[PDB]
């Protein structure tokens, strides 16, 4: 049997949010001269010439 | 008829070299222009007379605005 009252509920909810699916199109990334690029050791790598 | 004409065509021993020595200084000179908005890297320029391509490197991923906001 329908009882209104008793049937009636609140539901909570956030307002307003955005929701982003990428995560890294906010970063912007780039190089050092490969040159001047070093390894674990903090020592040249490609120097011999 | 006789026409003024005070520029460069072919018919020369110089066009070909002295073209593409034009096209480049006009590109390097055009290219310190986008970066006043842009932030690249330029990679390689190609100039073979009256042809012309340049690639460019950016700090970041290409979007489609980017392109069209370049090409204006």
């Amino acid at each position: 049997q329908f009882d209104f009252r008793a049937s009636m509920h609140m539901l909570t909810s956030n307002l307003t949010f955005t929701v982003y699916s990428d995560l890294l199109a906010f970063v912007s990334a780039d190089t050092v001269e490969p040159i001047n690029a070093v390894a674990f050791d903090n020592m040249r790598i490609m120097n011999e010439l | 008829k006789k026409i003024q004409y005070g520029a460069v065509a072919s018919g020369e021993k110089q066009t070909k070299a002295a073209n593409s020595i034009a096209n480049l200084a006009l590109i390097k000179t055009v290219l310190s222009r986008i970066s006043n908005k842009y932030s690249f890297a330029t990679k390689i320029i190609r100039v073979d007379g009256d042809d012309n391509y340049a690639v460019l490197q950016f700090n970041t991923e290409v979007t489609k605005q980017m392109v069209q906001d370049v090409s204006n």
